[PDB]
RNA sequence: UCUCUUACUUUUAACCAGUGAAAUUGACCUGCCCGUGAAGAGGCGGGCAUAACACAGCAAGACGAGAAGACCCUAUGGAGCU
RNA sequence: ACUGAACUCCUCACACCCAAUUGGACCAAUCUAUCACCCUAUAGAAGAACUAAUGUUAGUAUAAGUAACAUGAAAACAUUCU
RNA sequence: CCGAGCCUGGUGAUAGCUGGUUGUCCAAGAUAGAAUCUUAGUUCAACUUUAAAUUUGCCCACAGAACCCAAAUCCCCUU
RNA sequence: GCUAAACCUAGCCCCAAACCCACUCCACCUUACUACCAGACAACCUUAGCCAAACCAUUUACCCAAAUAAAGUAUAGGCGAUAGAAAUUGAAACCUGGCGCAAUAGAUAUAGUACCGCAAGGGAAAGAUGAAAAAUUAUAACCAAGCAUAAUAUAGCAAGGACUAACCCCUAUACCUUCUGCAUAAUGAAUUAACUAGAAAUAACUUUGCAAGGAGAGCCAAAGCUAAGACCCCCGAAACCAGACGA
């Protein structure tokens, strides 16, 4: 609902469109498990495409936790210090690619 | 379950029941088509096809003298005294393909199959039996268990 | 009891949160609440084409008034741009009467010199040098 | 489930105590109408749609079903090696540390089920370290089940036990139609 | 309210204990113990259900034959009462007829 | 119809429809028509001779016969010199 | 039931540096279960609120109600308490910042109605709870002046702009 | 009693202080005229009205509270009496 | 000539406006078997989900600080007076 | 609280009558009449729904469908 | 900030096994709990009714001695609803467990007490520290409704579109139920928290398994048979009958 959620006026960081473009995306922390079925979709992610994923990103940076957890989460990091915390519970491959990469692009 | 009424109310009427109309059933006269049927005499029938089949697989032999209880010990067929089943009866069918020379006891014949037997050389002999004397019959072992 | 509900805080909580800048008991309670804020949603879905609507209503209202402002009127100036092909929307051209008014003036110049173009039509169909501006481009 | 019994019972209105009488009248009050205490809308009422007593949940699967299951579930088990054939249920030291030891160096698992012939031709030995312990466990042929070799991450078998087993399975999946219960005699099956 | 503040005693479960490691021993034994025991007078149970299955109105119509004579007033009264209500209302309740 | 019993808890049959019809293998059900012994002396010979032969019963009234009887009046059953084993079985039946 | 009142007092702040502002002492102090309306204290407390230690209770004697005695003795005992043991320099330098009222575990009789239909009577106990300050009493905020009111309609006026546009 | 009412007193009443209930209550920031509308509008359409907030009185309306209408009809509901 | 819709076109995606009834895909919380271990997964079970029954119980509000209730007077608190 | 007491029990009496009937999402979906101590209901039909086997279904073009005493309709290969 | 909120024990339910109970100091059938006197004073009786049959009148399972099967067959019956066997066959263990509840639940029970009623009889609610209270220590603080902290501002189902801006602007006839049709001035609802209401058979469909056979006796079968799955609510009368209790 408009009314009772905030509003906000069209801004971007630093005018980054004019210059050169940089990722507003900083840091991502993946937070998984060995066992748990919920993980299996981030393991698999950290198994194949991760690799590719940074070598095609080399500003972002990564870092991996993987301890015990029930739900796997997912933390990204922006210049302004936005966070955003994600919970890739049990969920698919491809589709745990396309959300980081639409995190890459948002601002 | 619907609106209102009997429907969901849960006060529907008997199966069977037009609203106070005589049902079909009712107005329906009574007639003898089914009287005396735990009384009626009943036999399982019997294919000389089936026959030969058992004859060729070979879990009866037709070198010893063949009985139902040979047949029920080879499942050639199912029995049901307390259904009121007298035996069994054989069936024209299967008066071809047949070459057994069985020594078959049976309680029920057609005239054909005899024809057929006779013809090949065997022998067919009818005997009656009661209803617990056919149980311990086709089930001797249980009746063996008793010590009766 | 073998099965009984924990989450109903929950699951709640979310309809009030939603509802939290009402006034009176609705804020505070439920059934208050969801009785208003399920009407609250329904409106915001029906508000969309109100929104369309009134916005479109305001441009219009805004080119009428600047058209008025150097001479001319809303259906005769529109009328005149679409016969010299230029499809310009309203949104844009209010924005333009606004932030811009002497290509507004040049537009309802242009528009009034393609009504006299079209005068001249009426009194002779053919038989004359069609209007230079009332000429259009042919694609294909 | 089949050897599931349930135990719960629910007292309903006519089975709580009380609740004869109407408590106030029909039409002279603005109360709501009501029948009696007890119903089960009120406090201290009975439960209208509850666990009615002490349930069964028995049901018996086809005999061939069940052989089926033992036969693919050792299959299943033989595939991944898992399992594991020895000659005999025999061992000098007899202790929990030496069968532990034995387990981890064979890459065995953390859980083991051991099957023998009968129950009475286990050594010594062999019993202790398994009355002992609790994760390897000790069972004769009969109570060999897909429960339990599931639950087990390894299995073990003897060679006698095979051979019992093969019978078993192979005279079901071949098994001639039953007249009379196979727990009575038969010119062939003892 | 329903939730609680504090967080409960954490459930301690012995995946490895007596019955759940020797759970389901000995069901095939009619199977593969040359058919001396049915799996149904293995179970332990009540007398009027080891190896049965049924509804509620059977349930308690097989127990008022067979342990009802046992039986204590109060309860033989009160299962009385349950077998009239029952059949009342499976055989004159509900749809599909 | 008594869909549970307060002394076996099973189905029970209704020996109207016993006495009043029969049930063949197939699923179909025969009946003697109504009004076939009474008024003769007005009906012309057509009319008691429709009267007298059996007649079949549209599925409807099939179903509520079989839900009200038993399994043990729809079983097989193999009698002698029985004129209805002819149509026990049926024949060239598609769809 | 919850009785923060008395622990707010508990705390300690940290010490203070010489060169910075002298913190103004503050104190709390309640009083439990009065056989009064908090309905009708309430008028009290916000009566109280806002002025000076000794004003406040000479209003509260020359009030002709229950609780206004109540109230004083409660803020002389606080007077008191400030003075021993909690480094108040000045009696008579204090105000109030937050004095009101609450209800409290009441207790349920019965009285009797006509007709044998019977009525509950509810036996009302409150809590009153203040806060003390030392240093002057905050002035009251005068009423905002007609070039307030101006200067605010035209800083509106400027801060209004377009609407739905670039 | 009334023509035709009046004056005085006690209670009541209002104010100050103490104690402190019930029936009712979908939410309410709870206006008027005309018209329409499930045929009688505070909430709808067109007009008019309109700083906010109490205390005391009135009973026109809220189809006002109250009591699942007793009148009438229905129920293959009851009961009394003949 | 214009204004004028959930119609139509326009860029992207589409299972995402009917009563009774019927057919389908998911799933909250719980116990159990087995996993996992800042709270989850795969399966079975069921007292498995409440914005409404002049619903039951407990609390707290409106009506309401309203209706209603009470102590004869004076004084030394010994007495006296009406 | 006597057109015949109150309490207990049958008794969870019955009620074609009234009310209520709990998470999310999608889809299809108001339909002639007959009988009934029946018209506040129910059963059949009809309509609707689901899963399957098969093929014609709908629109309809000439011809065709009564003496007595109009708009249209039925049938109907093609398209 | 108060009022409050939260807890986990008591105990209880279902089964199994096992048969069980009583100062023996005084008193207690007269008006019970009262130390002590002449009476002739004794029981053995079909249950009925509600309800179903859509009315109701014959009728309508409720056990009396092995679980399964025969069998819902023989039979009876306003031949209607419905009731319903037997001959015959013939079962395999120790009890210390719970895919039962945890203060509106589970026994009504902290108790048949308080309390109500002449009497029979009806019949409750609640509690929560900590190892130690011969430590009252002590943010445990944070959460229901209700208030104060902190009254009020033209105009309108109280919101939505929005807006620089809370309002002022445009839009919009509360919910459920019932109904041909409700904003309707038709019902219900003060509100919070907890409790509260779809249980089932053949016959079909889906999935396995085997197959002229299937099923761990009994049953079915002209591709059928066995197993599983999913399918059928709650509150409410006036009334009727039996036995006690009351002048
Ligand atoms: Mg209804
Ligand atoms: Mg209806
Ligand atoms: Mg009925
Ligand atoms: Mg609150
Ligand atoms: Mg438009
Ligand atoms: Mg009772
Ligand atoms: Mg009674
Ligand atoms: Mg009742
Ligand atoms: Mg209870
Ligand atoms: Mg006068
Ligand atoms: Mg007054
Ligand atoms: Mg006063
Ligand atoms: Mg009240
Ligand atoms: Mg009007
Ligand atoms: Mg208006
Ligand atoms: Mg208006
Ligand atoms: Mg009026
Ligand atoms: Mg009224
Ligand atoms: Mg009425
Ligand atoms: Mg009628
Ligand atoms: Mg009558
Ligand atoms: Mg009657
Ligand atoms: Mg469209
Ligand atoms: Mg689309
Ligand atoms: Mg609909
Ligand atoms: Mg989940
Ligand atoms: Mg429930
Ligand atoms: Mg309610
Ligand atoms: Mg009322
Ligand atoms: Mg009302
Ligand atoms: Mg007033
Ligand atoms: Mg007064
Ligand atoms: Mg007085
Ligand atoms: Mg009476
Ligand atoms: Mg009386
Ligand atoms: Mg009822
Ligand atoms: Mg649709
Ligand atoms: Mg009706
Ligand atoms: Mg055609
Ligand atoms: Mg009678
Ligand atoms: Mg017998
Ligand atoms: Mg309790
Ligand atoms: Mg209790
Ligand atoms: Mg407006
Ligand atoms: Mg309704
Ligand atoms: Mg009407
Ligand atoms: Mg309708
Ligand atoms: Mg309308
Ligand atoms: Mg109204
Ligand atoms: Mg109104
Ligand atoms: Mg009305
Ligand atoms: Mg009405
Ligand atoms: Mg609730
Ligand atoms: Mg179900
Ligand atoms: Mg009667
Ligand atoms: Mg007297």
């Amino acid at each position: 609902t408009a009314r009772g959620t905030p509003s906000r006026f069209l801004a971007s960081v630093l005018h980054n469109g004019l210059g050169r473009y940089v990722q507003q995306l900083q840091r991502l922390s993946f937070s998984v498990s060995r066992d748990g079925a919920s993980s299996r979709g981030a393991r698999e992610f950290v198994e194949r495409e991760v690799i590719d994923f940074a070598r095609r990103n080399p500003g972002v940076v990564i870092y991996v936790n993987s301890r015990p957890c029930c739900v796997p989460r997912v933390v990204a990091e922006y210049l302004n210090g936005a966070v955003r915390e994600e919970s890739i519970h049990c969920k698919s491959v491809e589709e745990i690619s396309t959300l980081v990469q639409k995190l890459a692009d948002q601002s | 379950r619907g609106h209102k009424g009997e429907r969901q109310r849960g006060t529907r009427p008997r199966l069977g029941f037009e609203g106070g109309q005589t049902p079909f059933y009712i107005r329906i006269p009574k007639y003898g088509f089914n009287e005396g049927h735990s009384f009626r005499r009943q036999y399982k029938p019997l294919s000389l096809n089936r026959l030969q089949y058992l004859i060729d697989l070979g879990r009866v032999d037709p070198s010893q003298p063949i009985d139902l209880t040979q047949l029920v010990n080879g499942r050639g067929v199912t029995i049901q005294p307390l259904k009121r089943d007298y035996g069994v009866q054989l069936v024209e069918e299967g008066a071809d393909t047949f070459t057994a020379k069985v020594n078959i006891e049976v309680q029920l014949a057609s005239e054909l199959a005899i024809a057929a037997i006779e013809k090949n050389g065997g022998v067919v002999t009818t005997a009656f039996y009661d209803p617990r004397s056919l149980d311990i019959v086709c089930k001797p072992v249980p009746f063996f268990l008793r010590g009766q | 009891l073998r099965n009984r509900v924990t989450d109903r805080y929950f699951r709640i909580q979310e309809v009030l949160k939603h509802a939290r800048h009402f006034r009176g008991r609705k804020n505070r309670c439920y059934r208050l609440a969801v009785r208003t804020v399920i009407r609250a949603f329904v409106k915001c879905t029906k508000a969309r084409y109100l929104k369309k609507k009134n916005m479109r209503t305001l441009w219009i209202n805004r080119i009428t008034a600047a058209s008025q402002e150097h001479g001319l009127k809303y259906p005769a100036l529109i009328g005149n741009l679409v016969k010299c092909q230029v499809e310009l929307n309203r949104k844009v051209l209010a924005d333009l009467a606004i932030y811009e008014p002497k290509t507004f003036k040049s537009l309802a110049a242009l528009a009034s010199r393609r009504r006299h173009e079209g005068f001249a039509a009426a009194l002779g169909d053919g038989k004359e040098p069609e209007g230079i501006f009332s000429r259009v481009v042919q694609y294909h | 489930n089949f050897k599931r019994i349930s135990y719960a019972k629910t007292k309903t209105r006519a089975e709580v105590r009380g609740g004869g009488r109407k408590p106030w009248p029909q039409k002279g009050t603005g109360r709501a109408r009501h029948g009696s205490i007890r119903s089960p809308l009120w406090r201290g009422g009975g439960v209208a749609h509850g666990p009615r007593g002490p349930t069964s949940y028995y049901y018996m699967l086809p005999m061939k079903v069940r052989a089926l299951g033992l036969k693919v579930a050792l299959t299943v088990k033989l595939a991944q090696d898992d399992l594991h054939i020895m000659d005999s249920l025999e061992l000098p030291t007899g202790d929990p540390q030496y069968l532990t030891e034995l387990a981890h160096y064979r890459r065995w698992g953390d859980s083991v089920l051991l099957v023998d012939l009968t129950h009475e031709e286990m050594p010594q030995s062999i019993v202790e370290a398994t009355s002992r312990l609790k994760t390897f466990n000790l069972i004769p042929a009969v109570g060999l089940n897909v429960h339990s070799m599931l639950k087990h991450q390894t299995l073990v078998l003897t060679l006698p036990t095979v051979a019992f087993l093969e019978d078993k399975l192979l005279w079901q999946d071949s098994r001639y139609r039953p007249l009379y219960p196979f727990s009575l005699p038969y010119s062939d099956f003892p | 309210i329903g939730i609680r503040l504090t967080l409960p005693p954490p459930k301690v479960v012995d995946r490895w204990n007596e019955k759940r490691a020797m759970f389901g021993v000995y069901d095939n034994i009619g199977i593969l113990g040359n058919f001396e025991k049915h799996p149904k007078e293995l179970i332990r149970g009540p007398i009027w259900l080891r190896g049965w299955k049924g509804n509620e109105l059977q349930r308690c119509i097989r127990k008022r034959k067979m342990v009802g004579s046992r039986m204590f007033a109060d309860d033989l009264h009160n299962l009385n009462k349950r077998i009239r209500y029952l059949y009342k209302h499976f055989n004159r309740h509900g749809k599909f007829r | 119809l008594t869909y549970f019993s307060a002394r076996k808890g099973k189905r029970k049959t209704v020996k109207a429809v016993i006495d009043r019809f029969l049930r063949l293998h197939c699923g179909l059900w025969v009946r003697r028509k109504a009004g076939y012994k009474k008024k003769l002396w007005k009906k012309t010979p057509a009319r008691k001779k429709r009267l007298r032969e059996f007649v079949f019963c549209n599925k409807t009234q099939s179903k509520l016969l079989d839900k009200m009887t038993t399994s043990f009046w729809k079983r097989r059953n193999w009698y002698v010199d029985d004129p209805y084993q002819k149509y026990h079985d049926r024949t060239n039946l598609k769809v | 039931i919850s009785r923060k009142w008395e622990k707010k007092n508990k705390i300690v702040y940290p010490p203070q540096l010489p060169g910075e502002p002298r913190r103004p002492a503050e104190i709390y102090h309640c009083r439990r279960q009065i056989k009064y309306s908090k309905d009708k204290m309430w008028y009290l407390a916000k009566l109280i609120r806002g002025m000076s230690i000794d004003q406040a209770l000479a209003q509260l004697e020359f009030n002709d109600k229950k609780g206004a005695k109540i109230i004083k003795e409660v803020l002389l005992e606080a007077q008191d308490m400030a003075v021993r043991d909690h480094n108040v320099e000045f009696r008579s330098n204090l105000y109030i910042a937050e004095s009101t009222s609450g209800r409290g575990q009441c207790l349920k009789r019965i009285r009797y109605h006509g007709r044998g239909r019977f009525g509950i009577m509810e036996k009302v106990y409150c809590h009153y709870f203040v806060k003390l300050v030392e240093g002057p009493p905050p002035p009251p905020e005068p009423p905002k002046t007609a070039v307030a009111h101006a200067k605010e309609y035209i800083q509106q006026l400027r801060s209004r702009t377009i609407v739905h546009t670039l």
